[PDB]
């Protein structure tokens, strides 16, 4: 199972 | 062996206005098990390996979820980067990530994973403490001191070190037979008559499974270190990999040279010469 | 802008008459937005099935396009590459030997 990433870029 | 989980995720901006193509490839022993596209009818995770196909709707339903917030999180990030680089949005542009996590033979972690490239460079990487960041550029720190201050780092070695290493003791199970298997490299020589009786002897290797092999060319039992032309390896299309070494140097006397085959597969290594 | 690495090779041992898959292994590729094209005595190939995109550890995207194809001794095989990193396409021969 994939991640969802936190803060964008 | 050693064991590894990996989701590869590209997001390519679209110059005609348009939204960017997200794309996720999910990895379990460096073979494709996952995949979503955006530019597909019906954009969703969809198995890529047999065993796979075992899990339930609320598992590729919950993966699609996930996947439609990272198209939006690789938008925001797109938008962000065309500032502190002052480019336009006119042109196409290129935002990556890798991540995941290493296991060892006793599916044990051996080290979290997590890297970005935009533009095909190197832009931010999560140190293997999983707590600091290295940023690639000037334009990389505006990133890392953002993300310092979202406390962003705490958020991925939680998954790199709990559900990346629980997700991929439940595939490696799953996969068990899949996983386990090697081809093993079926060998030969062929001879091409090259100029002033100069004939080129190359030793193919065909039909292997894993990729890695080692195929080597020798004079009398010494090694021919110069002279040995190497192509890279490259997939026959069926799921297994091609090799071939070629030696110039012998003319009307091609019995000193030997080829040797080395892989994992191989029940013992193989040696052949021939015409 | 990374220039692409092509191999054109076939699937099986090419033997005159026999039914075989014509590879062309596009890697070392950026940007992703790459037009290959399979050609069969100089002229294109309907029918190219094309694997989907995937990038390396490098970041780099390869792709590999095959074709169902019949090896005779007159009948000539090739890859044209069209790339951002190219000022012109590069071409490159089938080889039975290769």
């Amino acid at each position: 199972a994939s991640n969802e990433n936190w803060e964008t870029m | 062996g050693p064991h590894s989980m990996r989701y590869f995720e590209t997001a390519v901006s679209r110059p005609g206005l348009e939204e960017p193509r997200y794309i996720s490839v999910g990895y379990v022993d460096n073979k494709e098990f996952v995949r979503f596209d955006s530019d597909a009818e019906n954009p969703r995770y969809e198995p890529r390996a047999p065993w796979m196909e075992q899990e339930g709707p609320e598992y590729w339903e919950r993966e699609t979820q996930k996947a439609k917030g990272q198209e939006q999180w690789f938008r925001v990030s797109l938008r962000n980067l065309l500032g502190y680089y002052n480019q336009s949005a006119g042109g196409s542009h290129t935002l990556q990530q890798m991540s995941g996590c290493d296991l060892g033979s006793d599916w044990r972690l051996l080290r979290g994973y997590l890297q970005f490239a935009y533009e095909g460079r190197d832009y931010i990487a999560l140190n293997e403490d999983l707590k600091t960041w290295t940023a690639a550029d000037m334009a990389a720190q505006i990133t890392r001191r953002k993300w310092e201050q979202s406390g962003a780092a705490e958020h991925y070695k939680a998954y790199l070190e709990g559900e990346c290493v629980e997700w991929l003791h439940r595939y490696l199970k799953n996969g068990n037979a899949t996983l386990l298997r090697t081809d093993s490299p079926k060998a030969h020589v062929t001879h091409h008559p090259r100029s002033k009786g100069e004939v080129t002897l190359r030793c193919w290797a065909l039909g292997f499974y894993p990729a890695d092999i080692t195929l080597t060319w020798q004079l009398n039992g010494e090694e021919l270190t110069q002279d040995m032309e190497l192509v890279e390896t490259r997939p026959a299309g069926d799921g297994t990999f091609q090799k071939w070494a070629s030696v110039v140097v012998p003319l009307g006397k091609e019995q000193n040279y030997t080829c040797r085959v080395y892989h994992e597969g191989l029940p013992e290594p193989l040696t052949l010469r021939w015409e | 802008q990374k220039t692409p690495q092509i191999q054109v090779y076939s699937r099986h041992p090419p033997e005159n008459g026999k039914p075989n898959i014509l590879n062309c292994y596009v890697t070392q590729f950026h940007p992703p937005h790459i037009e290959i094209q399979m050609l069969k005595n100089g002229k294109k190939i309907p029918k190219v099935e094309m694997s989907d995109m995937s990038f390396s550890k490098d970041w780099s995207f390869y792709i590999l396009a095959h074709t169902e194809f019949t090896p005779t001794e007159t009948d000539t095989y090739a890859c044209r590459v069209k790339h951002a990193s190219m000022a012109e396409p590069k071409t490159v021969y089938w080889d039975r030997d290769m």
